[PDB]
């Protein structure tokens, strides 16, 4: 049982890196930039960008309770 | 033997212009405005956040 | 406040901050954080404190976020380093945002890499070196891949909080994460501050004057990173030249300060790298010697101070020196058909703003280090708490300054 659960846990965290490394923030400079930082003026909203927010978020969840559980 | 710059450092100094006092007071009240804001916002997070752990 | 399109943005940033701070709240399973935060107690504790103030006090609880932001700006360092030396990089950050989406990729990439390498060299060196005195768990291969792979995780999810408030929110990710982490120990300082006061053991005169010298700081800073020093200059006469009449700015601001926290926190990471790789061995030849130049460089030492001080002038006046660029004045000054009294356009003109700005950053930077010098002493004569010090105070007038600038500059720009 404690095995199995490394094993999804892997497979969960290796998967959210893949996720990621698909997920690139738009914008002319990086946010580490301070130049600008954002833009209040337009905001626009991508169907992808949105659709990998939600998997993002609902494996934080599940990586939020399996965190609870193993800890 | 090099001759010291701070001479010509000091007299930029003197041409700054400095602001007046009427913007750094309130720009003082609204920077304390915002941390007091932040401060109470955080406290009463993190606070009811340790009474939620504390239940499990 | 009152408009809902900056609401929504205040709400998405305090939000994230909740989510930041839960996940904060949350140690690592096999691992207890008491004997931790009673190990921080010692004098051993106090070198890893000025590390813990970047961390949100996260460190001490053995959270998912060991080092925090820190490896990511570590990361920029490198990759600013690398692209410095090498030049294969720089002749790719040259082929436009193309390239720049790489240099980014690669900066992720190398934020991971060095989250790997940390998160094995902290989980397995010190808690095992005894072994076993802090953590129950047995040293096996086990608890280094769970270690790692948490931390990694863990990295990468305050990576993705950091460019979601970036990018779906105003303001920079990692400035209001640690703005808050730091902003965040404020309350339980102050209330235990209180609490011994009616004790006796800390005096309310004391306290009293703590408070007016922080609003005193407060107030001087505030007043000095909007001074500026302007450039009068009446141009054109003679309408019909094709430039006149402006109808633009009749004088050239030069602000001391960009301002940004990145020089702070870049050299915040430069003095306490050393301090952070010594500080894995608390025992056996560490104790003799990386124990001992870790002690060299502590909060409490004047010697820490001063070269914490002579790092914030350089990087300041190094950044400054940098995105002030006075070709691209001299340029637009020149196709305006815009003529100095003092003097004739050309190269002559960037050479006089370099001037300026090299007599101006410099004693801006005096100033800093002033301000950065007095808490030191203050917390040495007064015996006031570490939330006090001067690092954090420059950090969240920067970050506070710098944001309602932003926001000011947001409203500037949807109004006309």
């Amino acid at each position: 049982m404690y095995e199995a659960l490394l094993v999804v846990f892997l497979i969960v965290a290796i998967g959210l890196v893949g996720l990621i490394m698909l997920q690139q923030g738009k914008g002319a400079d990086m946010g580490a930039s301070f130049g600008a930082g954002a833009s209040a003026t337009l905001f626009g909203s991508s169907g992808s960008g949105n659709f990998m927010t939600r998997m993002t978020a609902l494996l934080a969840t599940l990586f939020f309770i399996i965190s609870l559980v193993l800890g | 033997a090099t001759v010291a710059f701070a001479r010509e450092a000091r007299t930029e100094v003197r041409k700054v212009i400095w602001p007046t006092r009427q913007e750094t007071l309130h720009t003082t009240l609204i920077v304390a405005a915002v941390t007091a804001v932040m401060s109470l916002i955080l406290w009463g997070l993190d606070g009811i956040l340790v009474r939620l752990v504390s239940f499990i | 406040g009152g408009l809902g399109e900056l609401k929504r943005r205040l709400l998405f940033v305090i939000g994230a901050l909740i989510v930041f701070r839960i996940g904060s709240f949350i140690p690592i399973p096999g691992i207890d954080a008491a004997v931790l935060a009673k190990l921080l107690e010692q004098q051993r504790g106090t070198i890893i404190e000025m590390f813990n103030m970047f961390s949100g006090g996260a460190l001490s609880r053995a959270s998912i976020f060991a080092l925090g932001i820190m490896p990511y700006i570590s990361a920029s360092i490198i990759i600013q380093l690398l692209t410095v030396v090498h030049p294969t990089l720089a002749e790719i950050k040259k082929e436009g945002e193309s390239g720049r989406r790489k240099i980014s990729q690669y900066t992720r990439y190398g934020t991971l890499v060095l989250a790997i390498f940390q998160s094995i060299g902290i989980a397995t060196g010190l808690p095992n070196m005894p072994g076993m005195q802090g953590l129950v768990i047995n040293p096996g291969f086990a608890f280094y891949f769970t270690a790692v792979v948490s931390l990694v995780t863990g990295t990468m999810f305050l990576m993705w909080l950091g460019e979601q408030i970036t990018e779906r929110g105003i303001g920079n990710g990692i400035s209001i994460i640690i703005f808050a982490g730091i902003v965040a120990g404020l309350p339980p300082a102050i209330a235990h501050t209180i609490e011994q006061a009616r004790q006796g053991d800390l005096h309310f005169l004391v306290l009293l004057l703590v408070a007016v010298l922080v609003f005193a700081v407060t107030f001087f800073v505030v007043f000095v990173e909007r001074g500026q020093r302007r450039i009068v200059v009446n141009y054109a006469k003679r309408q019909q030249g094709r430039r006149v009449y402006a109808a633009q700015s009749t004088h050239l601001p030069l602000k001391v300060n960009m301002a940004g926290v990145i020089p702070a926190i870049f050299a915040s990471s430069i003095i306490l790298f050393p301090a952070t790789i010594a500080s894995w061995f608390g025992g056996g030849t560490g104790w003799n010697w990386l124990t001992t130049i870790s002690l060299y460089l502590q909060p409490g030492q004047p010697l820490y101070v001063l070269l914490y001080a002579s790092a914030i002038i350089f990087f300041c006046f190094f950044y400054t020196a940098l995105v002030f660029n006075p070709r691209e004045t001299a340029d637009n000054l020149k196709k305006s058909g815009a003529f100095v009294p003092g003097i004739r356009p050309g190269e002559q003109t960037a050479k006089y703003i370099d001037k300026v700005m090299t007599r101006l950053t410099l004693v801006g930077a005096l100033y800093i280090t002033f301000i950065c010098l007095i808490p030191e002493f203050m917390r040495d004569a007064m015996k006031v708490p570490f939330y006090f010090g001067g690092t954090s105070l420059l950090i969240v007038v920067v970050v506070i300054m710098d944001f309602m600038a932003q926001v000011q500059t947001l409203m500037m720009s949807s109004q006309y």
